[PDB]
């Protein structure tokens, strides 16, 4: 079996910028080699075959470059869309191999969360659950710390977060932080407390309700 | 154009066997050898195999013999594919591509195989509301929550598809239930709170679950001056 070793699980770089992704053959596959785009929920598409070609629709931003054993898929003038897996491909001799990927992770300008508190539905409230929704728009970079309070009091162990993958127009992520207790637990405490922290904030941001008002 | 039509997500149990089929569309379908790729985790993909759609001589990646079996049926333009004596293991996502010269030029939308002994059960469907807690300056943010849902996934779309930009939809989380539960948001000018109305479309497609959701803003007990 052919290896096809990407080195590099995660590239970094800005928009405007140029990115060589490098892959590594075990052996000689002589130009028979594909390049893969995936971005998020999607499934590949064909950037290049035989190391220099490009397929159709595809910009001429994206150039394919190797012989032998090592090959190069360069994005000249990176662009927001842009970001995605990469996966080299051999398909020289079978069983057809393929790199373990390269995420491009794409530079932005700080941005800071935009903060939003949600209260259980009335309905769900019915069923026995509240679920409180703390979401956190558009920022940058990545790392977010969010912490419940309910009555001031900390919470750990109950919560659940979840984030986007980068945007590809503005290269932001989002997360969603969610509360998760029993109705009975919900209707003992009167203030439900969602605390942001992020490099982009100068202090903390506390966003909150009050159970049952306005 | 060109398209492959992948048959859509299986909830499949140990010890039996899956067919997942392949439509080739918008090309002339017995011009180009399918293969079949398997992504699993989150990124390894791996070849399983191809099949000659002309004369329906396939081979396989040795690490998927006796597992994987492929036949092709011309009058369809339709590619199958077999994985049999399913184990978790197996869960995965398969993806067809149709080969055109020594390259995997289109690909399918994936099939997701869940490989599991529960039955299905589709999602709840609550409300995120706007409100004055949820306000910043013009963009007043709101959502759904789909929530005790199996296996994945489930699709949401705002307003049948019209409503596209400020949409984020989360990856599902796993409850202590073993259900997932997962989030879709949209940010929106709030002067349109009242003229416009504003829909969740959640669809699972293993409970056959389709839900439209009316996002109202919510019941509230308003300060007293
Ligand atoms: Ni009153």
């Amino acid at each position: 079996d052919i290896v096809m070793t990407q080195s590099h699980k995660f590239m970094s770089t800005s928009v405007g910028d140029r990115v060589s992704i490098t892959c590594k053959a075990s052996q000689d596959v002589s130009t028979a080699v594909a390049w893969y785009q995936q971005k998020p929920g999607q499934s590949p598409k064909l950037l290049i075959y035989w190391a220099s070609t490009r397929h159709t629709g595809v910009p001429d931003r994206f150039t394919g470059s190797g012989s032998g054993t090592d090959y190069t898929l360069t994005i000249s003038s990176v662009q927001a869309e842009d970001l995605a897996l990469y996966y080299c491909q051999q398909h020289y001799s079978t069983p057809y191999t393929f790199g373990g990927g390269t995420k491009l992770e794409i530079k932005r300008t700080v941005a800071a969360p935009s903060v939003f508190i949600f209260p259980p539905s009335d309905e769900q409230l019915k069923s026995g659950t509240a679920s409180v929704v703390c979401l956190l728009n558009n920022f940058y970079p990545r790392e977010a710390k969010v912490q419940w309070k309910v009555d001031n009091a900390l919470q750990s162990g109950n919560s659940q977060e979840s984030v986007t993958e980068q945007d590809s127009k503005d290269s932001t992520y989002s997360l969603s932080s969610t509360l998760t207790l029993s109705k009975a637990d919900y209707e003992k405490h009167k203030v439900y407390a969602c605390e942001v922290t992020h490099q982009g904030l100068s202090s903390p941001v506390t966003k909150s309700f009050n159970r049952g008002e306005c | 154009q060109v398209q492959l039509q992948q048959s859509g997500a299986e909830l499949v149990r140990p010890g039996v066997s899956v067919r997942i089929s392949c439509k080739g569309s918008g090309y002339t379908f017995t011009d180009y050898a399918m293969h079949w790729v398997k992504q699993s985790h989150a990124k390894s993909l791996e070849w399983i195999g191809v099949i000659s759609t002309y004369s329906g001589d396939a081979r396989f990646n040795q690490k998927f013999t006796g597992k994987a079996t492929m036949t092709v049926d011309k009058s369809s333009s339709t590619a199958y594919m077999e994985l049999a004596r399913l184990t978790s293991e197996d869960s995965a996502i398969y993806y067809c591509a149709r080969e055109v010269r020594r390259s995997m030029d289109y690909w399918g939308q994936g099939t997701s195989v869940t490989v599991s002994s529960a039955s299905t059960k589709g999602p709840s469907v609550f409300p995120l509301a706007p409100s004055s807690k949820s306000t910043s300056g013009g963009t007043a943010a709101l959502g759904c929550l789909v929530k005790d849902y199996f296996p994945e996934p489930v699709t949401v779309s705002w307003n049948s598809g019209a409503l596209t930009s400020g949409v984020h939809t989360f990856p599902a989380v796993l409850q202590s239930s073993g259900l997932y539960s997962l989030s879709s948001v949209v940010t929106v000018p709030s002067s349109s709170l009242g003229t416009q109305t504003y829909i969740c479309n959640v669809n699972h497609k293993p409970s056959n679950t389709k839900v439209d959701k009316k996002v109202e803003p919510k019941s509230c007990h308003h300060h007293h001056h």
